[PDB]
């Protein structure tokens, strides 16, 4: 791996100074020095929205639910902001517009709520019905 | 998707953060720790966001601009509204504002806002939008309060009734150990109201306007917190030009208060503008950019002007007319 691409990951680039990744395996590895190559001229990361994520990101991200939240646990793991926070942005993407009646199947959300605190909940929050 | 979007507190609560805020309530009834962390994005929304409806907004035909943009506009909003701030151009006598506004907004939310011949207004997209004077158009801001943590800008908005103690004391105006600055918008008794509270090391932030749209006589904010700073300049006559005006405004910026966390308030006598700037409006405004790149410019043109150029940072004479106050508030770091 090449020395700035591995230090443009924040875990990796500290324990070098002080390459196993138990935590990790080869493709996720892969998968995020190609994104860090299309991002190693990305200028020094200085609204939060997804409306703007890469698009040759996107065609990166453009793959299964498991590939994608993978990567997402590979870059917590790697704290590579831009990485997690561009996947994070499609995952709300995702999220946005379903309401729970939908979010839940879509993401298998086993209920946590009881029908009382359920109705709590949405009181408590009953703006959320306005669109 | 076995543990990322559930055990895992972080990946969550980030996701959660690039959402908006109606999809935040919504989700929050996802998942309980999805509740827990989208508690934590709320706690975390100390800050500030308005509406806008700027260039070339009225056109030969808009639907309804003052319900429109507020309807459209709170979807890109992440801030949980805990008071209401707004303006919109007044232009049988009847109204909607308090009905579409009121009915956008959360029930338990205390709703402020004003309608004035004329509004200052930062566009959106970035706050570093050059403000403009809008002296005539249809148009206004819904600045949005949410709850900031050990900051509670309680409004109020006491009536001309043909003033007991009791009630300026509930607001936290008077007998108060935490105002920093106050807007006072009277409509259509200013002096005595603005007497209860004058003698105190506060900055005062107000005018006169022409009728108020919403609040669940004279109209402000009881503005409370240690971390609040801000100050005030008196931009009168002697500031009508823009070597004038640019020198009031470097002895504004001289307090050095900080662009973080904070807000830029405009008020100025209705005369005040383009026509009393020789054929060129936002002079003011422009230096206030010029000197402030991010902050927004807000307050409106009223007939008349309530404030003392003022500092304050931690630890008859508010009367006058045909001059300006810029007033600028900031709300402090989070932690």
């Amino acid at each position: 791996v090449d020395v700035e691409i591995a230090k443009q990951s924040v875990t990796i680039k500290t324990m070098l100074e002080d390459v196993p990744l138990p935590n990790v395996n080869a493709a996720i590895l892969k998968k995020v020095i190609q994104w860090c190559t299309h991002h190693k001229d990305d200028p020094p990361p200085p609204e939060k929205r997804t409306d703007d994520i890469p698009v040759w990101d996107q065609e990166f991200l453009k793959v299964d639910q498991g590939t994608l939240f993978e990567l997402i646990l590979a870059a917590n793991y790697l704290d590579i902001k831009g990485l997690l926070d561009v996947t994070c942005k499609t995952v709300a993407n995702m999220i946005k517009g379903k309401t729970p009646e939908e979010i839940r199947k879509t993401f298998n959300i086993k209920n946590d709520f009881t029908e009382e605190e359920e109705a709590q909940v949405r009181k408590e929050n009953q703006w959320c019905e306005e669109k | 998707s076995t543990f990322v979007l559930s055990n895992l507190a972080e990946v969550v609560e980030r996701v959660l953060t690039f959402l908006p805020a109606k999809a935040l309530l919504r989700v929050a009834c996802v998942c309980r720790l999805w509740r827990e962390c989208v508690r934590r994005v709320l706690r975390t929304h100390r800050s500030v966001t308005w509406i806008s409806a700027g260039l070339a907004e009225a056109g030969h035909l808009e639907g309804h601009c003052l319900v429109r943009v507020v309807a459209e506009e709170l979807e890109n909003v992440r801030i949980l509204p805990h008071t209401v701030l707004y303006m919109a151009d007044s232009e049988r006598t009847s109204m909607e504002t308090a009905l579409a506004l009121e009915k956008l907004f959360p029930k338990q939310c205390q709703v402020l806002g004003i309608v004035t011949p004329g509004i200052v207004v930062t566009p959106m997209g970035s706050g570093s939008n050059r403000p403009q004077e809008i002296e005539i158009g249809e148009s206004g801001f819904a600045l949005l309060f949410p709850q900031i943590e050990g900051i509670k800008i309680q409004p109020f908005h006491f009536i001309k009734d043909p003033l007991e103690r009791h009630q300026l004391t509930e607001v936290g105006l008077l007998d108060n150990p935490e105002l920093r600055v106050v807007l006072v918008f009277g409509y259509n008794y200013l002096q005595q109201v603005v007497s209860t509270f004058s003698d105190m090391n506060i900055i005062l932030a107000g005018g006169q306007v022409d009728n108020l749209s919403s609040l669940t006589g004279v109209v402000g904010l009881s503005f409370s917190g240690h971390r609040i700073q801000s100050a005030t300049v008196l931009l009168n006559e002697d500031v009508s030009d823009e070597k004038t005006a640019e020198a009031a405004m470097q002895r504004l910026k001289a307090a050095n208060i900080p662009e973080h966390n904070t807000i830029g308030f405009m008020f100025a006598c209705v005369g005040r503008g383009f026509q009393y700037y020789r054929a060129k409006g936002n002079v003011e405004a422009d230096a206030f950019r010029k000197f402030f790149p991010s902050v927004p410019l807000f307050g409106f043109f009223g007939n008349g002007e309530i404030g003392c150029d003022r500092i304050v940072t931690g630890n008859d004479d508010l009367f006058h007319s045909y001059t300006t106050i810029m007033a600028l508030i900031h709300l402090g770091s989070s932690k």
